Parts: C-alpha cells; structure tokens; sequence
C-alpha cells in the first residue's frame, strides 16, 4: 500500500519490477517470456510518461523474483531497463541485463532448412559481439546471422 | 500494308523504335474500340512445349477476343511430342501445313527462330524461349509504362530484385534504351546483379544508370518500380533470409513516392510485395497482367492484317 | 435485370426458391428453342484445378452452345499454376482481368468463395469445392426431377448408398427441403449414414424422412430414388463386401415400382446399378447427364445477360 | 482507500475500463483484439482480487472509446466482463457484452482441408446460440462446428 | 524339442495361452543374458513386400543379435519379386531353397498363410498381412504389459482410437483374452468402434467390457492406457477435427493415473500423444519399441533351435 | 578412456586439433595392422535419409572390416521412416533402443545435432546434413594431405571450384585453420567465391590466404590442389561454360606442378578434371577415397572402444 498514481504507479511488497522498457516493447516482453502464467499480480502500465525516453512502458510482478539469467535474456528487446527488486516496500536490488551467451526459446532460425522448424526442440543462438551489433548463430544448423535478420522472422 | 505484317516477333533486339510505338498506338486503339472479328476464321496454334498457364491463358483469350480459333497443346508434363525422336524442324514443318500462325513457348534458347526456318510463310510469334527472349511481356510492360506515365522517354525506371537471371529485366532495359533520357537505378543482391553486356550497351549508347542498395535511396525519384522475383534456388535458404530478402516491398516504403509512381511485376510474385501494397495507387501488377491482353491483340491484329482500318 | 444478374453461384444455401424456379424454368426454355449466339463474343475461363472430365465437358458444351469462348486448363496432374507459392486470391485477381465469368472446381472447400473477394466483377460459378458444394450438379437434378415428375414439392425421394459422405445428396436434401410435403427416405450402411446436421434442419422444418434398411421396404412408394456410389475406401474390402454390397439395384428389384418412378445416379455409377436396369423405363440416369446442358447453360444465361428474351 | 481495493491505482478521466474479465482471458484480449496498438495509456491489472468474484483481470485504456461491435466480440471470451466508458471522471455507461451474429478475425477454422488456411484471407464465422453452445459456422467451407472445438483451436 | 520349434508364427489366433507365455518367459532371459552366436550361420530372409522401415530394423536388428545372417527387400514402388505374373507361390518356392527361415510382410490377407504351402520345411514368420494379422507386435505388447505390471490376468486395460480399424487392437484383446479376468475399457469414436467380432468373443468367454467416450472418465481405474493412431483418411477433416476436445493425450490428463499406470502406442504418434506426456512416468511407447528386439529375438530362437537352455 | 569414446562426431568445429590428430594417428595404425574382430556383436544402423551411395558403401564397408553388424536404409523417393508427421526425434528415439550407433546423413542442417538428444547413450556420427557438415569427408582429406605430405602445417594448399557451396571446402579450411603456418589459395568463379566468414576466421587467426582466377598462377608453388565440383545448377549455361579457358585441370596444366603435389576431388569428377591426368603421379582421388575406409574405421573403433591398444 503506497499511493500509486498513473504516471508512475505506486509500491507493490515484494516483487519485481521492471522499469525504462521502451515504447510497445512491453507487450511484447509479456507474450515472448510467457510472465503472465502466473496467479501473481501483475501491474502493467504501458506507454507512460518519465525519465527521459519521454514515453515508456513498465511492468510489476509481485513475489516473483526473476534474476540474473532471467534479466539478461531481456537485453535485445529492452537492453536499458531496470529490475528493480522489492522486498517490504523497498528497492533492495537494482540491476540491468547485460547480453548474454545464449537466446533460448524464443528466436526463430531464418534459415528454412534446418531443423528446428519442424521439431519438439526449442530454439537456441549463441550470441557474439555486444552493441556494434550481435551475431546470433544457430545450435542446429550452424549458420550465423544478423540479430536484425532473425528478429523480423 | 504495315511493317509488321507477316514477320516473325522473336527477339526485341530486332523491333525498332517505331515497331514498338506502331504496336502500342494499335493496343491503345483495340482497348479503345473492340475489333472482335478482325481474325475470323483464322486458326493459330498455341504451342507451349514448357507450361506457362499465366502466359497461355492470356494469349489465347486475345486470340479469341478478335474472333480466331485455337488449337493447340501444353506440355512438360507429357502430349505425345518428339515421341520417337521427332526434331522440332519437323514438327513444325508439320504444324504450318494448317494453322495461320505458331503461338510457342519453349525450353531452349533458339527454338523459336529456329521455328521460323521451317514455318514457310507462317508467322512465328515466341512466348518465350529458355532464358533468352519474351517479347510479349515486354510488349505488355511498355504498353503499361505508356499508359500510366504518358511517355516512354525520360522515364526514371528502378529495377528492383534478381536482375541476373530475371529474363524480363534485361528485355525492357534493351527496350528503354531505344528511346531517350532514362535513368536506370538497379538495386539487387551482389550475387543477383545486373550482367556487364546490359550495363556495356548503357554506356555505349550514353544513358544514365547506378547502383543502390535500398529503394528508400531513390523512391522519391521514382516512376516506374519494376521488382523481380528472387527464385529461392538462386541462393541457398539462409542467403536468401541473411539479408538479402530486403528487397521486399510494403506499404510504407511508399510515403514519398511521386504522385504517378507505380509498381510493376511481371508475376507470380511471393514474398517480395507484400499484401498491404495492393491497396495503394501505385500498386498496377495487376493491371499490367491485363494490358497483355492488349498488347498480344494487337501484335497478333498487326501480322495477320495486311492493312490495318481504325 | 434479372435476379440472378452477375451473381457468384457458390452454394444452394444461398439460393432460394424463386431464385431455383427461375433457373429451371430458364433451362426449360433453352431446351425448347436454343440461344446458340445469347455469349457471344463472351470468353469463359473454365478453369478445374481439380480434375473433372464428366464436370468439365459439360460444362463447357454449354458455354459452347450459347456461343461463347472458353479458355481455362485442367489440373491435378500438373499445369503450372501455385508455381513458385503463387497464391489462389493472386491468380483469381489475374484471370479476371480478362475473362467474363470463371468456372472453376477445386480441392479445397472454401476455394470458390474466395475466389469471389478477388474477382471484382467477373461472376464466380462453383463447379465443386472439395466436400462442400456442387450447385450446378443439384441444379441438374432438380431439373430432372422436374421434368420427369411434373413438380418439385409432394414427392417420395429415397436416397440409397452412402449418404455420410456423398456431398450430393447432402445438397439435394437441402433444395429439396425448400419445397413442401416432400418425405424423405433414407437407406445407408450403419457407417455411412446421413449425418446429423442434415436431420436437424429436416425436423426442425418438420419434414419427414426415415431410415429403412432394403429398397422393397419402400419401393412402391416412391417417386424419384437417387443412388449414389458407395467409394470402396470408405469402408475395407470385407465390410464392403460382407452383407453391406446390397444396396445394389437390379431390375427385378423394380417390378413393383411406381409407373412414374425414375433411377438418377450422379455417376460414375460401378456397381450399384446393375446394366440390366438400364432397359427399363425407369432408368434416368444418362438422361439426367443430359439435362446437365440445359441447367448449366441457364445458369451462364441468367448470369451473363440483364434481360433475358424468351 | 482501505479495504485495500485502490490504494492510489488509475482513477482516469476519459477511457473505457473493461472490468472483471474472468481471470486469464485479461491477456489474450489484448493479444487478439490488439489492444496495445495505440499510444495512449493502458494500465491493465491481472489476478486482481476479487473477493466480488473470485479473482479477475481489468484492462484500463484512456481516451478511446470501445463501442458496440467491439464489446460485443469478446463475448465468447468474457462473457460476464462490463465495459464501462468515462468521459470526466466517472462511469458515464456500463454495457454488458452481449454474443454477437459474426466473429471476424481472431479464429481459426479447425477444417484444416479449409481454403482459409492458405490464403490472405480474414476468418469469419456465423454464430448460432443452440442451447448447450455456441456453433460457429466458416463462412469458407460452410462447415458448422462447436464453439469449443474452435476456440480449442 | 521345444513346442514352437520349427513351426509357422502367423496368426494370434494359433498360438496357445501357454505358447505366449514360453516366448514371454525366454524374452525376458535374452533380455538379461544375451546369447550372440546363438543362430551363427543361419540366413535369414527379411522379405518386406511392403516397405516398414521401423518394423524391419526391429527384425534385421533381431536376427544380428543372435549372429544371424540376413538376405532381402523392401519395396516401396521397386524390386521385381512377386512381378505381376510371377506368384508369391513361385517366389517363395524360390526362396525357401535359399534360407533357414522367412520373416514376412506383405499388403494382401493371408499371404504369409500362403507362404506356409510354398516353404517346405522353412519356417515362415508374419510381419504383417494387409488387415489380418500382426502376432511379433502383440508379443512384444503383452511383454511390455507383463513386464511393466507383473502379470498378464486381472488388468484393466483402456484402448482408445481407431478400435474398428487397428490390426494391433484387435490381436491384443485376442490375446489378452486368454488370461484370467481381464476387464476391458474401449474409449472409440462410434464410426470407429471395436467390431461387434472383437465384442461377441468376449462375451462368449465371460469377460468384462464396457465403451467409454473420453479418457477421462476411466484414467482412475486404469493400468494400461493403449493408444492408437487415428487414421484421417477414413473420416473427413471436418469430422476429424469435430470429437469432442479430442482423445488425445496430455499430461493434464494423466494426473490422476495410477502409479503403475503405463501409455502404450505401438507408433507413429503423430498427434494423438503430446509431447509432455514423454516426460512423465507413465510413458512407456519408446521402451515398449525396444522390446521389440527381445520379443522377436524369442520368437526367431525357439523356431530355429530345438530346445533352448538359457 | 579414449579422449573420443562414446562421443558424438558432429561437426568438424567442436573437434580439437588433438582430436583430428588421433583419429589420424588410429587410421594409419588400423591401415598397417587391421583387428577384424574389434567391433564383433555391435550392431551400427545407417540411416540415410537422404542418398548418397559411394558415402554408404564406404561406411558400410568400415563397419564390416572392423567385424559390426548393420541394419539401416537410403530413401532416394521411398521407405517410410520420418514418414510426415512422423518426427525425426521419434524415429532416433526408437532406432536407438535397437542400436549401438547411428551414422546418419539427412537432407536438413541440424539433423545429427537434432539427433544427438535422442539417442540416449547412442552416439550418432553425421554422414552429411544438408550445407553445414561432413566431418567424416574431412577426416580422409587431412589422412590423405598428410599422408602424402608428411605434415599437417605449413603447406600451401590450393583450392579451387564452388568455394561458394562446397560444405567439403569450408570444412577443410577450418580443420587445416587449427594447425600452424598454412597458405591458402582460393581460385574460383567470383560469383561462387570464398564466404566473407571463411576468410574473416582466417584473418583472425592470423592465416596468409590470396584469391587467384586461375589455377595456373598457383601451379608452381603448390602442395595439394583441392579441385571441387562446379554445380551448374548455380549458374546459366552460358555462364557455366563463359569462364576464362575453364577452370578444369588437365595434364598439360601439371607440367609445373611440384613432383609431391596431388589433386584432390571429393568426387564426382564429371569434368573439372580430364582422364588424362588420371595417369600422372600427382592424381590421387582415387586413393583419397580409398582412405575413406581407414579414416572411418578410426572413428567407428574410438567412439565405441573404450581405449585401444593397436
Ligand atoms: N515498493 C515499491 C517501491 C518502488 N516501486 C517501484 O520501483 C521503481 C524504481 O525504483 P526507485 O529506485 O525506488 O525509484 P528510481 O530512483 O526513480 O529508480 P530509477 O532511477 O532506476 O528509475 C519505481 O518505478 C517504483 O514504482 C514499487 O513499485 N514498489
Ligand atoms: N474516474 C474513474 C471512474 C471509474 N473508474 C473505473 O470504472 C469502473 C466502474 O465501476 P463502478 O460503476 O464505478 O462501481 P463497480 O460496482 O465496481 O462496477 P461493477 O458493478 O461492475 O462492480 C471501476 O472499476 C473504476 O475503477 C475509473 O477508473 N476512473
Ligand atoms: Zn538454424
Ligand atoms: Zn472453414
């Protein structure tokens, strides 16, 4: 209980929250790292006004603690966020990801012949080269490509 | 009786400038007033050794659209020709026993004027052979050209895709540069790009041309868009998605495009425009499909006719 | 303008009773005096990405006896079309581009209906999308019963064979219910019983129907009785063959029948109807094939033609 | 203020509040009627309380105003959900979600032999309320199924 | 020598309650102490007159485990045997002055019976005869059943899918129905429900079966659930897609099972089994397919050798 | 145990140059004195989804001299297994119940990797998956260098043809990467050239390389010229046959050539190389393949023996 606001919505105990998300990536974040299946309540403010980006998008998760891992596999989609860790009502943990070495899940390998497509095995891209801009190489098939390649489809 | 009457239409290199206009004043004109008894009681042979259903079913209609009757075969997979090692000096030897005209399409480069050494005093017209000549399409294209910007001389015409081996590309480059001013901006992947004899002939006859990597470069600029379809197999699988599959077509791509900008694809286009494009004004690949009507009408009007009345 | 002008004739659900006696009493007139100039100067496309030759040719000589032109291709075995992931909405826009109307049959169910958000103004006709509809082949029936029965309400109508899956008879039943007193008779293998969405619609309406398991439970009663062929595959060999091969006719079968009764199959008719039925009055199912003409050719007339002279 | 409810959470001015969605159906709404395709301020909720109704998701969308048609979709989702608009400060109409005749767009046809599968085509079904369910009948094969069976997928 | 030396192996319905446990008993010695040269200089045939990869290698896998030597086909569209002209009797009169024994499928009932009247004093061994019979497959299913729950009398075994049409289920409740007590549970679509053959047996012999309409409501008393394929040809996609929420497994389903409780499918799970019930417990399909080696290995040791003591 | 024993053998990127090394050191010691009787009761499966005889045969081949059992398949359009819908995971989980290890060569890149966790303790070794590996092709081409050569390092290797595809050529080039002070000349078409990443890896490791246009520029200074298939389907006709006076080796072109340079060919040797140089001492392709049967004979005895003592 702390009086919330809509601008930049107020304390939840215990939690996480995950602020300085950029514009419509915050859907995007929930849908991709599946945060919702959770009986958890979740807080979602999406494009708010703040902290100079102008505009943002924020989300709270309370008595989750997602970390370190869980943090990093944020960084292509929201590499200047902030998880804040909460425990009764205070910050007792501020990180930001970093890049990590593998993408798991969530990334689909361009190339259509491997295969990955067609089977119960789940995606995986080593990364390389932090942002001058990251190469992501498939587990299966071997073949490197540009993050931007394997971000549209 | 008109230049074109009772020749063969093989190659584009051997139209003039003002074969191409005559062809296209007379489209213009059996668009405008039907003409839909100009061949009655001729027969013309629609010939397609190699399937092309697009091509087939729009030079037959215009075929029927002036009153003619067609016989004819499609092949590849099988009607009983070249059985027994027949040659096709041969089978055409036989075909121009009775029929008005050969329509062909065929596999190998050559077959088509080779036709025309047996066919006695049958016009022979290609629907295309191999990778070498399809003036029908160039015909359709220029006639498409014409009509939407007015004109087929200081045109600013971007040819977009797989240039190399896009046999329509390297036609209407050849045709355009018949006539005066143009400027080609050719945007291709370094391993589908346009082929020195087309840029050696450019620079001989003093026209204009460069190189872009993306159409944001010089839609602005633009009149004409012509994309090509990138064949898969030209490239391995993760060629075609590293990178190079950015020579796709959208929407917003064409905020600053000129007002009488329009997109161009001789079809079937997959991949490289996408759906929402359709919807726009300077979407016109349809459109072009149709003009073949005209365009065929017209070349098949030209060389059965004598004298032509309009 | 007639109803019918410039329609899509994609389903007997969209099709209501005056929409049905006005096709029929138009194929009642071109049967009596021919029309053989009405499309003249139209071109039809037929195209069956399906095979189809029974479909195909009689849909065409009806083109062919009003006058028209028809260009189109048949597939399954290859001609072209889909090359290289071209999509049905991106062939459909092509084609009418330059054809007055599209006949088309195709695997899919679904396949005609969409043809018609791509068409603009080139009327749709289907000739058969996969387990859905067949319109013109219920139009054909309907006709015959017509013809030979004097009416279309107030019959006896039994449907024989397999009625789980023969998409016909599913379509007869549902323009048959469109009209009064009609009872139904249905007699089926256990495995190949009419399904339950046709029941429901029946009762719903209150019409009566009920199951028999031999034709002489009901033979006496019955003015039209319409086999269909039981597919060997829908069942193995020897479920085929044990005790369920007997709902086959023969003509001793028809000594008690009605001196009106009629035997209409769709065809291929294999074993089902024994060659000795074909001696008998009774036998109409080549006749029925016929009257295919005079239903398709009605349909193309209303379709095409504002007014119709009569 | 305290029995907990509020404590400070998005009183807004201007918007529609869809309330008492039914629990995890709150995200699939904004999946399929993308409803985060806007700029204006979302603020959604998810596992709220509801001692009222058992648990419940609440989506808040400011300055847009989702009307007739557009209530009436997520009947087959939420169907006890209540919209509310606010034009100052307060509920300036309640609207229950009532079924629908059609159901464009978020649907598939389970017919996999369905031309729809294929094709740049938008999905649309008829809606018959046969007591005991919903069948959905494509408007491509013609063919009528449960509304289980196709919202199952 | 032992009671199946020398003997044929082609119907379930042939081999004695008493035959099924020797072969039980020896595959669980071989399991556990391998003898490697025990068929040294044999030559086995592996006639697959009708191509199944997974069934072949289980057998050639079998036969080299025991040292054995292995000649033969497959023959998805190719090699010449059985021609057309040439019988399966003179190709098998040919071969059995070959080999030591014959393991055979073939797509045509009875074959391997036929077989039997052609090998002289060759053994020949059913690996499948069109819809008849299948006995190396509910070998290795009722060892896996007795070796997951102890015995094979007193179980309550569910079997779920094509009941009408699965060779597999109609030769495991055969064979299962000659131990004691066993109460059968049969979760079909009813088009595709066990034959009335299947049922009427198990009532002559007193035994206990019920027909359920979803897993659910049996997964409490069950000790092998055993799923089968459902065959999309015999059913239109339509009606495919329509059954209820499906007899499909998942784990959801699966978490009130029995301890002991095993899923069983003798393969291809294309849809029917989900993928995360691979990781529960209960999966035993993949296990079960290994036993595939000890059953056949049994089976080929006690028909090839005279009295075994291991 | 052996560093290699119950490993996986996937890509040439995850071996070690020690690793290289002692598959190398093994082969030349099983060449010299061969153990028959090493894998005597291993039972391998060769499962060629896709093709390829003279890998299967020399596969095979090593499998037999080493004394192993074999079971498996090729599928040129046949036998059933990864049917459609049947998965490949599903296919490796139950072959490797049945097996003791499975040398697979798949049209799809991954296939092995795929493969490798499904197997459970089964190592799977790749025979080739669509463009990216073929490890075992290396392995005989590094036997062969150094087996003619005497080292490893510091030769001044040529490689010549489709750098652009060639998965045979990107492989080499990595392997001969992990050894010290090699020169690398790449003389292929430009369109079909060295990948950017095959040469930005040898820039990293500091690796002298030169691009050349024809092999006789290199002739004189060259160890192995490594000749590659030039895949005309990459490529026009007339594109094909327009370079330079070829980029095919005849003896003529040798007369320069070092007296310990070999021609290598992973073949086949449609045209690239003329017969004539099959006479020359410097041909040696023939032999290479040859040692495909000691290089995989190497690998088959590390992975499955736990240490050897030859
Ligand atoms: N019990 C609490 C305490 C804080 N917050 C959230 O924690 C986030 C940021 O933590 P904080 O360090 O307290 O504010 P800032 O200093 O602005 O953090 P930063 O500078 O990284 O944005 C705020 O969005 C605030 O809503 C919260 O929801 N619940
Ligand atoms: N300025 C306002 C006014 C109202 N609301 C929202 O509008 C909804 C409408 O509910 P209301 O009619 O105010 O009282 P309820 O009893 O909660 O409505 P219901 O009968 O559905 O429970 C409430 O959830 C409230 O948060 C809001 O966000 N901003
Ligand atoms: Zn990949
Ligand atoms: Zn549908």
């Amino acid at each position: 209980m702390t009086h919330d606001n809509k601008l930049q919505v107020e304390a939840i105990k215990r939690g996480t929250v995950i602020d300085h998300i950029p514009a419509q990536i915050g859907f995007k974040l929930l849908s991709l790292f599946k945060l919702t299946e959770t009986d958890q309540r979740i807080t979602i403010g999406l494009n708010l006004p703040s902290g100079e980006m102008g505009r943002k998008d924020l989300i709270k998760i309370e008595n989750t603690f997602l970390s370190e891992d869980q943090v990093d596999q944020l960084a292509l989609y929201a590499p200047q966020a902030t998880v804040n860790r909460i425990d009764n009502y205070e910050v007792v943990g501020k990180s930001r990801p970093s890049l990590p070495e593998r993408i798991d899940n969530v990334l689909v390998c361009p190339n259509s012949n491997c295969i990955s497509h067609a089977e119960p095995v789940s995606s995986s891209f080593a990364v390389r080269k932090r942002a001058n801009d990251i190469a992501l190489k498939c587990k299966y098939c071997e073949k490197e490509f540009s993050h931007n390649v394997v971000l549209a489809n | 009786a008109n230049p074109l009457y009772q020749k063969h239409i093989i190659s584009i290199n051997d139209l003039s400038r003002d074969d191409l206009n005559l062809v296209l004043a007379t489209a213009a004109k059996l668009k405008a007033n039907p003409q839909p008894e100009l061949l009655k009681h001729k027969v013309i042979a629609s010939c397609f050794f190699e399937a092309s259903t697009r091509t087939r079913l729009s030079f037959e209609t215009s075929m029927h659209r002036l009153g003619a009757s067609v016989v004819g075969f499609s092949d590849s997979a099988n009607t009983s020709l070249g059985k027994k090692g027949e040659t096709l000096a041969d089978t055409i030897s036989v075909i121009s026993t009775y029929v008005d005209a050969i329509v062909m399409r065929h596999p190998q480069e050559g077959a088509a004027r080779l036709a025309t050494e047996f066919s006695g005093n049958v016009p022979v017209l290609n629907a295309g052979d191999g990778s070498n000549q399809h003036p029908t399409q160039t015909l359709l294209d220029l006639f498409t050209i014409q009509e939407t910007q007015g004109r087929l001389d200081n045109l600013h015409v971007a040819m977009v895709g797989d240039l190399k081996y896009g046999r329509t590309v390297h036609s209407l480059t050849q045709a355009l540069a018949k006539f005066d001013g143009n400027r080609f901006y050719f945007i291709a992947p370094d391993a589908l790009a346009m082929p020195q004899y087309i840029l050696d002939m450019l620079d001989e006859k003093g026209i204009a041309w460069s190189l872009h990597s993306s159409i944001e470069e010089v839609m602005a600029e633009v009149d004409i868009l012509y994309m090509t379809r990138v064949q898969k197999e030209r490239l391995d699988p993760s060629e075609y998605a590293n990178v190079k599959a950015q020579f796709v077509l959208r929407a917003s791509d064409l905020h600053n495009a000129k007002a009488n900008m329009k997109v161009l694809h001789p079809l079937p286009r997959v991949d490289e425009i996408a759906t929402d494009v359709d919807k726009t004004p300077h979407a016109w690949y349809f459109q072009q499909a149709g003009n073949g009507i005209f365009a065929r009408q017209a070349l098949l009007a030209l060389v059965l006719n004598r004298d032509l009345v309009l």
